[PDB]
């Protein structure tokens, strides 16, 4: 199978500020792929469309994915409320990395975070399945409405999404 | 710290 390429289209307090494309490595964890891919294009009648990104730590990473409480408690998956570590064959390599946010092992539900840097830490706790393809540049604009707790000074949104290929 | 938690953010 040909890895997925899925879009984001972000705005900042309604505000269209650009387009972040990502690859999803189906190649190695076809399951936390498939996830990410039908959240994106919201075919369970659910996902990532008008959600925000709840926690932006700038020189770390963009968490987002929470779309039923939009604070980090919230989420759910494809598979329901939440699925098992598919595994850790790939690391936490540096910017650009798309990774699962969870609360412990085996506690995969929606929430991501983009990697704005190398988090070599989380490599093992944490399961890679992408990796942003284009508008790098998006996500280092989105990064400067973060701040060192999480809080943003912008509402940062997912304005639409969709499947690319 | 550092982590990307769901709940209970940790330092």
């Amino acid at each position: 199978m040909v890895n997925p390429t899925v879009f984001f289209d972000i705005a900042v307090d309604g505000e269209p500020l650009g387009r972040v494309s990502f690859e999803l490595f189906a190649d190695k964890v076809p399951k936390t792929a498939e996830n990410f891919r039908a959240l994106s294009t919201g075919e369970k009648g659910f996902g990532y469309k008008g959600s925000c990104f709840h926690r932006i730590i700038p020189g770390f990473m963009c968490q987002g994915g929470d779309f039923t409480r939009h604070n980090g408690t919230g989420g759910k998956s494809i598979y329901g409320e939440k699925f098992e570590d598919e595994n850790f064959i790939l690391k936490h390599t540096g910017p650009g990395i798309l990774s699962m946010a969870n609360a412990g092992p085996n506690t995969n539900g929606s929430q991501f975070f983009i990697c704005t840097a190398k988090t070599e830490w989380l490599d093992g706790k944490h399961v890679v399945f992408g990796k942003v393809k284009e508008g790098m540049n998006i996500v280092e604009a989105m990064e400067r409405f973060g701040s060192r707790n999480g809080k943003t000074s912008k509402k940062i949104t997912i304005a639409d999404c969709g499947q690319l290929e | 710290x550092l982590l990307v938690x769901a709940g209970l953010v940790l330092a």
